[PDB]
């Protein structure tokens, strides 16, 4: 079971960069899809305005 | 962007108020003149009576 442990913590490092890969790319692409349509509807209504 | 837009309708309305005022400016000076006229004519009469 020591050995098992010794290897688990690498397994565990690793899990913790895909866990932090998910979890980033999930939050930023639907951020930046709500950025990218408030930037569009922003420019479009300065000419709406005009 | 909402800045821009502000400016865009603050501009326009503000040259729409400017406009109204300065006709109903105009049109109250006339309209005073003419109460202040009735006034001085129906005061002779009385006056004159």
């Amino acid at each position: 079971q020591s050995e098992a442990e010794k290897a688990r913590k690498e397994l565990l490092e690793l899990e913790a960069l895909s866990m932090a890969v998910e979890s980033t790319g999930t939050a930023k692409a639907e951020a930046e899809s709500r950025a990218e349509a408030a930037r569009i509807e922003g420019e479009g209504s300065v000419l709406q305005a005009k | 962007l909402k800045a821009q837009a502000l400016a865009i309708e603050t501009e326009a309305e503000l040259q729409r108020v400017q406009k109204v005022r300065e006709l109903e400016l105009v049109y109250a000076r006339a309209q005073l003149e003419l109460e202040v006229s009735k006034a001085q004519q129906l005061a002779e009469v009385e006056v004159k009576k």
